[PDB]
RNA sequence: UGCGCAGAUACCGGGAGGAACGCCGAUGGCGAAGGCAGCCACCUGGUCCACCCGUGACGCUGAGGCGCGAAAGCGUGGGGAGCAAACCGGAUUAGAUACCCGGGUAGUCCACGCCCUAAACGAUGCGCGCUAGGUCUCUGGGUCUCCUGGGGGCCGAAGCUAACGCGUUAAGCGCGCCGCCUGGGGAGUACGGCCGCAAGGCUGAAACUCAAAGGAAUUGACGGGGGCCCGCACAAGCGGUGGAGCAUGUGGU
């Protein structure tokens, strides 16, 4: 599987108002993807990590979602 | 048999019908190792069924042996404290064994007074879906989607 | 006496029972069946069978409600937790969708001793 | 046991209230220790790097003192969802003052004030200097296969250690300073003292008694430990014994 970071352009890892790119961070659920499958650093996933949050509070990513499957 | 598959002993075909369905059957009916006496019983039970009935006694010796194969049996397993019954199938091989013998011990529980006469008349019946054999069998298999809500126990 | 005829079947699956009801689309209850309403009465209950019976029995209890299109939500973790969907598949209900929701907390409830 | 026909469970919608922050999440980070996980803002401490700019030995340790100090517990006033000592039941059991199940008070949360213990652990005081490397990682800087600082890991040179192990994050080589040990039990007891509302803490013996107490490692036994594997051990199956009468041997008388 290709990760996020590979199949993306030079995007702010900061803006929370940005949802286009930050839900490719997100999994099916609202969950955060981890640097495994992101491919980002330490340091990018703990900024990542905030922003998400962040526009979490604002309505914009979801907290959680169901799994369509099983 | 812990090591091996023990395979199967293969019998002698049938003196007379060169089959070996019957040689087991025989074999079953043999005691204290009386295969003579065995065999006349057997045979001479043919006599009666194929007389009393106009049928050839071969296909009726294999339709009776046929329904009283089960096809569903109950184990127990140890889990948790005290077993369960746990049904499954029964090996083709099983099915054999236990039918055969089912007839024969159900023959001997019949009033008749000579042995063939028991023979016949539960090959008779048995062949028909009625005699003790046959209730062994529908017995077994009501054991079996009794205890159905084991069937994830399967082993 | 209601035709509502697509909805949506919850199926509730505990370690110690699993229960389904059936609902219309707006989410109030038509009928349900449980592993206490077909005979079973202990442990038995939890078992997948008695998932299956359960599902075929709400089936057929919202069949003559002309239930035929049903979408099926599941909730929890346990035995007959998929058996009990399998059951709802060849119920002649077709399925619309399904969809896991159990809920998760946040780690906000302190649970008992028994589940730490 | 409990709850449910006064309609529970399951499902949809609305509302209240308390507590904790899923994923990120790490073998990760920060802190002197205790300890610190949703998010935003304010106030605020430590720490690291680069420049080589300023002061000019201003340093290290540290008996007392003072401040901090998980949980539990104490006082007053709140609060009180879930859990839950004590306690009330239901089971289990030889019994069950328990493990399991249904409940439930303190408490767990807040404020303010007490208490000062701990497997408070790296069971490893602080500071500096010297002694091969390799590898993973967090975070700075650089002429950015790499080089160079500061943390966190794993192997391992020299060396040390009783051994396990330690090994530039020393348990190695040295130096300064503080704290502490001196056989097991009696005993963290007794007395006095200081502190505390209390519970209790800090300090802390003796008589008496014993030929031990202990550390690490070794072979072996054992495990209601693990992996693997045999035997009529189980299973599948056939015939028996246990019952009768008798033969015979033994116990008892
Ligand atoms: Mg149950
Ligand atoms: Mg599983
Ligand atoms: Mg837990
Ligand atoms: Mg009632
Ligand atoms: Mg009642
Ligand atoms: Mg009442
Ligand atoms: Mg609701
Ligand atoms: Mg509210
Ligand atoms: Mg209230
Ligand atoms: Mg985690
Ligand atoms: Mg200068
Ligand atoms: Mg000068
Ligand atoms: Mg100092
Ligand atoms: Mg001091
Ligand atoms: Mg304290
Ligand atoms: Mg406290
Ligand atoms: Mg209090
Ligand atoms: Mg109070
Ligand atoms: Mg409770
Ligand atoms: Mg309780
Ligand atoms: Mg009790
Ligand atoms: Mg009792
Ligand atoms: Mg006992
Ligand atoms: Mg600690
Ligand atoms: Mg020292
Ligand atoms: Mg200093
Ligand atoms: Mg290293
Ligand atoms: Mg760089
Ligand atoms: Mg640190
Ligand atoms: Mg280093
Ligand atoms: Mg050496
Ligand atoms: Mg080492
Ligand atoms: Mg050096
Ligand atoms: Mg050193
Ligand atoms: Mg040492
Ligand atoms: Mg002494
Ligand atoms: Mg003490
Ligand atoms: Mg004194
Ligand atoms: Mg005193
Ligand atoms: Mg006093
Ligand atoms: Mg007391
Ligand atoms: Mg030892
Ligand atoms: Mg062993
Ligand atoms: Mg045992
Ligand atoms: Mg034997
Ligand atoms: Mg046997
Ligand atoms: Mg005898
Ligand atoms: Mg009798
Ligand atoms: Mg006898």
């Amino acid at each position: 599987k290709a990760k996020v970071k590979a199949t993306l352009g030079e995007f702010d890892l900061r803006d929370y108002r940005n949802v286009e790119v930050l839900k490719r961070f997100l999994s099916e659920t609202g969950k955060i993807l981890p640097r495994r499958r992101t491919g980002l650093s330490a340091k990018e996933q703990r900024i990542l990590a905030k922003t998400i949050k962040r526009a979490r509070i604002l309505g914009l990513l979801p907290f959680t979602e169901k799994l369509v499957r099983k | 048999a812990r090591r091996r598959r023990a395979e199967v002993r293969q019998l002698q075909p049938d003196l007379v019908y060169g089959d070996v369905l019957v040689t087991a059957f025989i074999n079953k009916i043999m005691r204290d190792g009386k295969k003579n006496l065995a065999a006349r019983i057997f045979y001479d039970a043919c006599k009666i069924i194929q007389e009393k009935t106009g049928q050839e006694p071969l296909k009726v010796f294999k339709q009776a042996v046929e329904n009283v194969k089960p096809r569903m049996e109950v184990r127990s397993r140890r889990v948790g404290g005290a077993n369960y019954q746990v049904p499954m199938e029964v090996s083709p091989r099983r099915q054999q064994s236990l039918a055969l013998r089912w007839l024969v011990q159900a023959a001997n529980q019949r009033p008749e007074r000579r042995a063939a006469v028991r023979i016949a008349h539960e090959l008779m019946d048995a062949a028909e879906g009625k005699g003790g054999a046959v209730k062994k069998k529908e017995d077994v298999e009501r054991m079996a989607e009794a205890n159905r809500a084991y069937a994830h126990y399967r082993w | 006496k209601r035709q509502v005829a697509s909805g949506r079947a919850y199926i509730h699956a505990s370690y110690n029972n699993t229960i389904v009801t059936i609902t219309d689309p707006d989410g109030n209850p038509i009928t349900w069946s449980s592993g206490g309403v077909i005979g079973y009465k202990g442990s038995r209950k939890g078992t997948p069978y008695a998932a299956q019976l359960a599902a075929l029995d709400a089936a057929k209890k919202a069949m003559a409600y002309g239930m035929q299109s049903v979408d099926v939500i599941v909730r929890g973790t346990g035995a007959g937790r998929e058996q009990a969907i399998r059951a709802l598949q060849a119920s002649g209900l077709q399925v619309k969708s399904i969809v896991d929701d159990t809920p998760v907390p946040h780690n906000g409830c302190r649970p008992k001793k028994k589940f730490r």
